[PDB]
Parts: structure tokens; sequence; C-alpha cells
């Protein structure tokens, strides 16, 4: 079933890379865990201060 | 001045009407670089910030 339909899954999986390059480059949403640990520690190093 | 966190970064001058900004004294933790006293007595001291 690979051998006979390659090429296709090469278009699907190179269109579904050009996909996520294309989410990633349309909004900054998808980092909301890694903007949430950031603004938590600055959050907390700023009650401190 | 004020910085983000209520901190005084800059003053101005009562005498002559000058922006001075205030850097703090820098200052940084010692740490000992070593390897174990059974092998040498040897240090490398690296200061921090």
């Amino acid at each position: 079933v690979l051998y006979e339909n390659q090429k296709l899954i090469a278009n699907q999986f190179n269109s579904a890379i050009g996909k996520i390059q294309d989410s990633l480059s349309s909004t900054a949403s998808a980092l909301g865990k890694l903007q949430d640990v950031v603004n938590q520690n600055a959050q907390a190093l700023n009650t401190l201060v | 001045g004020r910085d983000i966190a209520d901190t005084t970064d800059a003053v101005r001058d009562p005498q002559t009407l000058e922006i001075l900004d205030i850097t703090p004294c820098s200052f940084g933790g010692v740490s000992v670089i070593t390897p174990g006293t059974n092998t040498s007595n040897e240090v490398a001291v690296l200061y921090q910030d």
C-alpha cells in the first residue's frame, strides 16, 4: 500500500508541514503554555518586588 | 524616574536639571569550581553577574 501510493503520501506530508508552518505563522496562541510559564515566573518575580 | 517594578531607575539632579540613570552597584555570588580534596586543592573561582 506504501509502494503503490507513495507520491500522494509525499504531497500530503509536505502540504501538512506547510500547514503547520502556516499555523505557526498565523497565530502565536499555540505557544500559550510556554508563554504562560514565562509569564508565571515573571509575575512571581514582579510580585516579589 | 521609575522602573516596571517600582524601582528608582533614574533621578534628576536638583542643582542642575540633568537626567542620571542609576545602574546598581555591581554584585554577584561567588562560586568555587573545584574537584575533590582527595584529588587536589587547586580551585577556580567563577564570579557571576
